[PDB]
C-alpha cells in the first residue's frame, strides 16, 4: 500500500491557552477531603498549547488540508479531541517510526479498541483506510494504508474502546475526549475522559481528570509520533478520501508541583501549579 | 435490444441536434437513463448519467431530458470528432436486468 | 481516480471450447465496487451480461444467457474470472468489463476494460 497524499502547507500553527487541563491522577490511592502535593510530569496551566489542523476544509470548494506532521513526544504528551463523526483511530508512537525500533499502534475499528506494541514499516503518509466490502455489506478497515510490515511483534492487547460515541445530541456536545501519554519507567500509561463541550472550538474553565486506563508493561524511549486517521472512498462525482473535517489539540507534559484538591466523593477537582 | 433508436443520423458541423431514445414505464419510466460513446473499434465512453449529471471530461455542451417514456440525450456544438454511435440504457426490472438500444451512429456533415 | 486491468488479453479458442475473462483492477480494491459485463458484437450493439446486484447483494447473471456463463471473485488479487461456455456462432464478440458503484443503485457502467473479443 503505502499510498500518500502530502499537499502542501502548514500555516503557523494556531495557538491556545489551556486554562484549568490536563490533571490526571498522581496515584492509585484514593484520598477524599485531604490535600496531596507532587512533582510530576504534567500540562502546566496556562501554557503554550498548540491546537492542529488535521484534513482542513478553508472554503471556496472542498480544498482538504492533509497537515497532520510527524510530532516529536518530548518529555510527555497531551491530545484533545472534539470530532463528533471519528476520523480519528490512534497513534503511530515510536522513535524511529520505522523498524529498528518497537513500535507503539494503537487503532479502533471498533467494537473494541485494539493495541500493538510491535515492529511495523510506517509508510510516508500513514492513516488507516476504510472501504466497503460489499459482502457482509459492512465498512472495513483497511490497516496496511498505516504501515506495510507487521512483524517481530513485542506486545499486543485488546480491550474496550477508549474511543466512544453517544450522539444523537446534534452537537451541545461535540463529545470532547483527551488522552494524556506518559512514558515512564517501563510503564507507559493512558489516560482517558469524556466531556460535552458546547463551546465552537476552545475549550472551557472546567477542570478534566482522567483515570489511567491501562499501566503497560513497555520499556521503550519514544521520542516522536504522528496521530492516525479515518478516511474513505467515493464515486463519480464531479485518490478520494477526507471524510468530514479533522482537528484537534496537543501540548507537550512537563515536571511540575501541582497540589491536588479532592472532593467529598474522592473526584480531583481544583488542581494549583 | 428492447428499446428504440434509429441506427444512424446526420446533421451539418457546429449545428445543434440531439438524439432521443424511446423506452417504457417498466424501464425507462422508473428509473435512471445513461448514455454511452465509442470510436469505431474503441471503449465506449460514458456520456451522461440520469441525464442530468456529466462525468469528469464531458463537454457542458451535452444536456439531457427524460420526459415520460422518452429520454433525449442533449447533443449541442457538433464537432468533427463527435462522429460517433450514442447508445441508450437504463435498469429494467422486468428482466431485472440492464437493458439498451440498438445504437445511433452519428455523423457531422 | 481509477485505471483498470484488461479485461482478459487476447483469447482465441477455436471451437469445442470455453474460456474464462479476468479482470482486474488499480487504485481500488475489489470488492468495494461491483463489476458488470456487456456483450458487444463489432459491427452490432451492447447486450448486457454478468453483472453484480447492489440490491439482494447477489451477482446477477442475464437471464436470456444465465447458465452458460459464472463468475468468481478472488478479493485479495482482485481477478474476477468470467467464464463462458459452450461455443456458438454469434457468440464470439467484445465482451466489456464494466463496474457500478458498491454502494448500489447505480445503472452506469463507469470506467471500463477496453474490451477483448472472444473466438468460437
Amino acid at each position: 500500500q503505502c499510498v500518500n497524499l502530502t499537499t502542501r502547507t502548514q500555516l503557523p500553527p494556531a495557538y491556545t491557552n489551556s486554562f484549568t487541563r490536563g490533571v490526571y491522577y498522581p496515584d492509585k490511592v484514593f484520598r477524599s477531603s485531604v490535600l496531596h502535593s507532587t512533582q510530576d510530569l504534567f500540562l502546566p496551566f496556562f501554557s503554550n498549547v498548540t491546537w492542529f489542523h488535521a484534513i482542513h476544509v478553508s472554503g471556496t470548494n472542498g480544498t482538504k488540508r492533509f497537515d497532520n506532521p510527524v510530532l516529536p513526544f518530548n518529555d510527555g504528551v497531551y491530545f484533545a479531541s472534539t470530532e463528533k463523526s471519528n476520523i480519528i483511530r490512534g497513534w503511530i508512537f515510536g522513535t524511529t517510526l520505522d523498524s529498528k525500533t518497537q513500535s507503539l499502534l494503537i487503532v479502533n475499528n471498533a467494537t473494541n479498541v485494539v493495541i500493538k506494541v510491535c515492529e511495523f514499516q510506517f509508510c510516508n503518509d500513514p492513516f488507516l483506510g476504510v472501504y466497503y466490502h460489499k459482502n457482509n455489506k459492512s465498512w472495513m478497515e483497511s490497516e496496511f494504508r498505516v504501515y506495510s510490515s507487521a512483524n517481530n511483534c513485542t506486545f499486543e492487547y485488546v480491550s474496550q474502546p477508549f474511543l466512544m460515541d453517544l450522539e444523537g445530541k446534534q452537537g451541545n456536545f461535540k463529545n470532547l475526549r483527551e488522552f494524556v501519554f506518559k512514558n515512564i519507567d517501563g510503564y507507559f500509561k493512558i489516560y482517558s475522559k469524556h466531556t460535552p463541550i458546547n463551546l465552537v472550538r476552545d475549550l472551557p474553565q472546567g477542570f478534566s481528570a482522567l483515570e489511567p486506563l491501562v499501566d503497560l508493561p513497555i520499556g521503550i524511549n519514544i521520542t516522536r509520533f504522528q496521530t492516525l486517521l479515518a478516511l474513505h472512498r467515493s464515486y463519480l462525482t464531479p485518490s478520494g478520501w477526507t471524510a468530514g473535517a479533522a482537528a484537534y489539540y496537543v501540548g507537550y507534559l512537563q515536571p511540575r508541583t501541582f497540589l491536588l484538591k479532592y472532593n467529598e466523593n474522592g473526584t480531583i477537582t481544583d488542581a494549583v501549579d | 435490444s428492447v428499446l428504440t433508436q434509429a441506427p444512424s443520423v446526420s446533421g451539418a458541423p457546429g449545428q445543434k441536434v440531439t438524439i432521443s431514445c424511446s423506452g417504457s414505464s417498466s424501464n425507462i419510466g422508473n428509473n435512471y437513463v445513461s448514455w454511452y460513446q465509442q470510436l469505431p473499434g474503441t471503449a465506449p465512453k460514458l456520456l451522461i448519467y440520469d441525464n442530468n449529471k456529466r462525468p469528469s471530461g464531458i463537454p457542458d455542451r451535452f444536456s439531457g431530458s427524460k420526459s415520460g417514456t422518452s429520454a433525449t440525450l442533449g447533443i449541442t456544438g457538433l464537432q468533427t470528432g463527435d462522429e460517433a454511435d450514442y447508445y441508450c440504457g437504463t435498469w429494467d426490472s422486468s428482466l431485472s436486468a440492464v437493458v439498451f438500444g440498438g445504437g445511433t451512429k452519428l455523423t457531422v456533415l | 481516480e481509477v485505471q483498470l486491468l484488461e479485461q482478459s488479453g487476447a483469447e482465441v479458442k477455436k471451437p469445442g471450447a470455453s474460456v474464462r475473462v479476468s479482470c482486474k483492477v488499480s487504485g481500488y480494491t475489489l470488492p468495494e465496487v461491483a463489476m458488470h459485463w456487456v456483450r458487444q458484437a463489432p459491427g452490432k450493439g451492447l447486450e448486457w451480461m454478468g453483472g453484480f446486484d447492489p440490491e439482494d447483494g447477489e451477482t446477477m447473471y442475464a437471464q436470456k444467457f444465465q447458465g452458460r456463463v459464472t463468475m468468481t471473485e478472488d478479493t485479495s488479487t482482485d481477478t474476477a474470472y468470467m467464464e463462458l461456455s459452450s461455443l456458438r456462432s454469434e457468440d464470439t464478440a467484445v465482451y466489456y468489463c464494466a463496474t457500478t458503484t458498491p454502494f448500489s443503485s447505480s445503472y452506469w457502467f463507469d470506467p471500463w476494460g477496453q474490451g477483448t473479443l472472444v473466438t468460437v
